């Protein structure tokens, strides 16, 4: 047993590893396995077939648009205008207060990333017979603002890049979209509910009618056109951010009087600092000074306020549901909630206090609920809403 | 410590342990003195 | 051998000693349990000198991880609910006897 | 002495090693040995003979069944039906409230593991002379539900896999059970007292009588058949969970008024916050505010309650055993236990308090036990049960 | 300056090294030397000659016995019986309440270890001339219990292993003791004051007289025989435990009313929680609530108790030695010690309190010692013993 | 990203490196430089010339003694006796209460070390012409005690080692001192103000007059002799301890009534625990219970005491300097300092309290200084001394 007498190491401690890095490190863990060298396997028919790859997701066509192209559409009538980005929407006509949207897979996989660049591919499938004859431009104008979305025809379109397609016997084509910008990447269309981060398209795609439809008298006069989107061979995305899209699994949103957050559920119990434990006050726990805290109601001179719970079934319960209360400073730096037997008592206690009285006055004490009404001391159902009852004083 | 923090130190135990180290040599044999047997010591009867 | 990992409470700070005494024969399956030392008559309650001991600093870490070795003078030991017949059979039930104490 | 000026390491601390991993790591310990390189030995005749190996445990036959096969058993009478799993039971006819069971060693070693698969081997030893003549099917039906455990004969058995055995001179055979499932493994039969984890067998084994017994007039008319189980050469188990079986060494189960857990043993002492240290109250320690805490008794308007210990020998002791008490809010966020001299006083104190009184009332104070009755301040025997004494008020 | 971005280490902390291991590790320390590579030396004549080695200690003879062998000792009279172990004792006839013992060096070095095995060597030096003629057996019986220590003669000895020695001209021999047991090692004779760990010898050594002594008329009729013990060439010890022997350097043992341990020395000072700092109470420090705590005296109904210090010179000192006091609950979860001017006052205060009174009564307050008697506030000499003064009440 | 699942390291933490080791380790630091590989340089003329080396310091002669050797010095008169150690002193005849001393550089460099050994070299430079003729012994006696420092002549000197020097034309020589001891090293002469560590010389050097001086009538009759000391070629020191010598840069020593240490500076402010914040008491801070604490004055029955600051300019200041006060127990485990307007009030307050009164008495309260006299609440100048004013009571 020799003695090690050299100088030791001299570190810096931190409490957590790389919460963001994920590629070229070896993250140590407490693996809840039995073998330390054991990993997961895939034998032999339950092997992966689809690699998790953004260039494999964006290379898949998604139907985004249907367009009716009719016989009475004149020479140069607009069929569609849309944005040269993966963020192309198809709104569902639902009755929900928040509307759902269909996206291409390139748009879903580009919602997670901040910046995109590359070519897009719009597949136009024109459902027609071999007896329909027509001709249309799929054009592409480099960067347009919102005021230049109008003042658009088929003639200003032919100044920029455009493709004229004839429909005789082949009823499908694919327009590959150029990527023209002042910037190598392009910041995405929507933010993570940060409305001062909105950005429109790099450029705008149009589809006018160069030659109108001539159908024969034995076929229909209307033709459906499907528009499919996938990110082309040069499409790529880089920087991961919060995705601007959400699932529809829980399609429930909550728009922003009750206890301050955390101070619920509460029950009516006693406290040595409120009338020497002789009267009920709302508590959020059984331990030292676990007293529920309540917001200050805005009350002008000449008025009072007290509280009446909106749904009595949600109230704390003693010998009765505690459906009415007065909120008042405790003297300890926060407001306490003082239940009463009924609204009449609450109104009389609020009258006393907003009238200039004190919680230590005999008139106030006689309006409290006595400690022997605590009963089971059941807690409220969560943090329920109370109506603020206002009156002139 | 100063006079205020030394009040929390009163009647607290400090223990000292020791090994023999190395390069530690005993160099003359002397026989043992009279020993005493430990389980012959009296018990604290109640 | 065996491996023992003892987890102590959190808000305590005091320095903890753990001794292993392979001297205590096990007398019957009764009192083969964790025994709260309530009085000190013999040398059982006292931290003794010569045993294999270790002190865990609760301020650094309140868990101790130790290895109890095999120190019986036998070929084996019994591995059932022990019934004490003789006095020599009581030496060959457990490996030893671990005593944990606070300072 | 040069100065080391480079940048040091940057870890993450954790307080404990792998509590579950056990194979391919080197776990550091404070070994209570003298030599750091010393391990345990086995010289030379006290060497291990049996390796701890699940394929060596499950390869051992365990007697699970005895079946009486008689002369008057008709053609096709059922001898046994059982489950094609290691979890085959033999109940002991004991008088305990919880029943013990015999298992095969394959079933005991499979109780510790979640999932099993492979063939089972049922050894049938038919104790007969060489003058008994019979013939029986040991059949095997793939997966049956509980409603298909009935509607079973020897004729529906012969649609599935089955083996017909003749009994002339060889009185023993071994049926190897196929493993037919939709799942590579199979989740075990019982859970760790989680009744929504019950799962029946993958399949069902039967044993009917194909040809009835013809015994000679010099031999018996009844024949014993032993059924032994061991997991076959392809049997294996994988995932360790909590074992669904327990030992019979301590065959004692505890079915779920006393002090809140931890607040016992207690003694009757004094407290500056209960009548200024002048009266006895139950304490669980001698230090600052170590006051025993007690559950709230459910008491309706129009009643009272007090407590009377079921066994006085277990009571805390002062100048007398404290066998009666009243429980009441302390004013500090929990209920205290206040001993009385007898049940009459307890009833009078409960009358006062449930009647609307306070612990600070002179009428209440005069019903407490004075501090000079603390005596030795002996603690209760554990946390003993009190009877809740109820009365109209 | 590149940035290190890989994942760091993931330890477990412990506060102390191996407190028991000592052989094959390198224990790091804060060496209080100047050179980190510096160790201790032995040049060149102050070198070690005796290696610390248990086989070198146990190979040294220690005189343990003297035996008078006389002329009138009959054929077969017992000279010595002793135990075949290193734990052979020679009691000193001292006047101490605990008796000292002489041991062989093999016994001292075996007291530190739990288990021993091997041969012992008893050297018998028979101090006689070349004109004394005798013959004796040094025998050896394998394992004997306490009830078989009697029923022993020289004839039952010759059934076991024995050696007959003739005394004509060579007056010394050495009997090597066999090691016969059911156990490879052997647990030592005494425990570390744990009386249920006592174990007797593996076997028993005897020495009878085979042929009685024939001395000539010119020599003596009595012969001394010395018995020396050392552990033989096969003797060895293994497991270190607490040694069952102690030194005689401090031959002082302490057999088990005063302050609870730690709450002394104490002085009489004041406390805001005892009569609002107006009266003296024993304190073990000057800081917040450093009040001495005292055991509860067992007092039956119909009696009182107070305390009178056994040696006044050991008392705390104010304007006088505080030789008398009453101990009473403080109201804060422990008993305080309240000094009085004399025994008469103490008896009157105990009468008041055990009579049903309170420390806040005017009658009690007038029996306390006032704060202005604190004087120098000198502490007690350690934790001195008080006599419990009892009287009928 | 693989997962590291092996077992991690298992250290012991300590808070500081080697505070004493300095040679063969690499001490890590937070160097306040910019380059981590950068050290200090010496280009090229500001290079070191003197190595810090104890054998280079002790090899330098330091003048320690001047001796007058006269014509009328008889045959054998003592010129000097001194100690054969590096600790040879030359006292400066200054008027300071602590005296300064001249040392040789060998003595200064040996004061820092505990043990020394080796030869010393005394250079005797006898300032004479080539017409002075004399002869003297520089002798050396091995170990002498203090009682053998006397009984010394030139004849007992010649029993030990001695050197006789003739003075004709060479006026300088060097006596190399032998090192004769029972111990290889030698513990130094003085300790670090630990007077039970004093040790005298290993041996004693003398210088007598063997042949008296014969000067010619044209030269002087007195001759100066310089004695220089340096540690010789075999001199060496080993163990570093606290050096027994101090610098004369700050030649100021402090010989051991005021506030307890740390409780100053203080100001007169208010405290809720002293007359409900209505009166002044000395505080050492503005926070919770930062009240100055004061020693207990020893006061016998029949006397009082109060305090009067020695220098009023050092007093705490409110509406006036607080030059007088009474010190009394606070009731919280320490004494507080209570300022008064003047000595008369202080004497009247001390009379009240030492007379049996209390700080809560109206008579005491009326002698305190009211809170409205706090004024600026200026602190004392450090911890100034107060005179203890005593009077009969």
């Amino acid at each position: 047993n020799p003695s090690y007498q050299q100088s030791p190491r001299h570190f810096v401690p931190t409490g957590m590893h790389s919460l963001a890095l994920g590629t070229n490190l070896v993250e140590p863990l407490h693996a809840l396995r039995l073998d330390a060298a054991g990993t997961t396997q895939h034998p032999v028919g339950c092997a992966p077939d689809e690699d998790m790859t953004v260039s494999s997701i964006a290379s898949r066509y998604g139907l985004i648009r249907r367009v009716q192209w009719k016989k009475d559409h004149a020479k140069g009538s607009l069929l569609l205008q849309l944005d040269a980005d993966p963020f192309v929407e198809q709104r569902i006509e639902g009755t929900n207060p928040i509307s759902l949207y269909w996206f291409a897979p390139v748009g879903v996989v580009s919602s997670m990333f901040m910046q995109w660049r590359g070519s897009l591919e719009y597949r136009f499938d024109i459902i027609a017979s071999q007896f329909h004859t027509g001709r249309l431009i799929v054009g592409y104008v480099p960067g347009l603002t919102a005021s230049l979305q109008l003042q658009m025809d088929y003639m200003k379109l032919k100044s920029s890049s455009y493709v004229v397609f004839d429909l005789q016997e082949s009823n499908s084509f694919t327009f590959e979209v150029p990527y023209v910008s002042y910037r190598p990447w392009w910041v995405r269309k929507y933010g993570g509910n940060y409305l001062p981060s909105s950005t429109d398209a790099p450029s705008t795609l149009f589809m006018y009618v160069q030659v109108p439809l001539i159908p024969m008298e034995a076929v229909s006069d209307t033709i459906d056109i499907n528009v499919y989107v996938r990110g082309g061979s040069s499409f790529e995305v880089c920087v991961p951010v919060q995705p601007s899209l959400g699932l529809n699994w829980n399609t429930d949103f909550i728009l922003r009087y009750r206890a301050k957050t955390g101070y619920a559920p509460y029950y009516a119990g006693v406290w040595h600092s409120f009338n020497n434990s002789n009267s009920l006050v709302f508590r959020w726990g059984s331990a030292s000074d676990q007293i529920a805290q309540w917001p200050t109601i805005s009350v002008p001179r000449g008025e009072l306020a007290f509280l009446r719970i909106k749904d009595g079934k949600q109230a704390a319960v003693g010998t009765q549901p505690w459906r009415t209360m007065v909120v008042w400073p405790s003297g300890h730096g926060y407001n306490i909630g003082i239940p009463t037997y009924n609204a009449e008592r609450a109104r009389q206690l609020a009258q006393h206090l907003y009238g200039g009285g004190s919680l230590t006055d005999e008139k106030a004490k006689q309006l409290f609920v006595p400690a022997n009404q605590q009963g089971p001391g059941k807690v409220s159902n969560g943090n329920p809403v109370w109506e603020v009852m206002r009156a002139p004083l | 410590a100063t006079s205020d923090d030394i009040a929390s130190i009163v009647n607290k135990p400090v223990t000292i342990y020791y090994s023999i180290g190395d390069g530690m040599q005993f160099s003359q044999w002397v026989g043992y003195q009279p020993m005493m047997i430990l389980d012959q010591l009296p018990a604290p009867v109640v | 051998d065996l491996r023992y990992k003892i987890v102590f409470p959190s808000n305590v700070n005091s320095n903890i000693w753990v001794q292993h005494r392979p001297d205590r024969r096990l007398e019957g399956w009764s009192a083969a349990k964790i025994v709260n030392c309530d009085a000190v008559s013999t040398g059982q309650g006292v931290y003794n000198h010569g045993y294999a001991s270790h002190i865990q600093i609760t301020r650094v870490n309140n868990v101790i991880e130790l290895e109890v070795p095999f120190y019986n003078a036998t070929c084996y030991n019994y591995l059932q609910a022990f019934n004490a017949s003789s006095a020599a059979s009581s030496y060959a039930v457990s490996l030893g006897e671990i005593s944990v104490g606070f300072q």
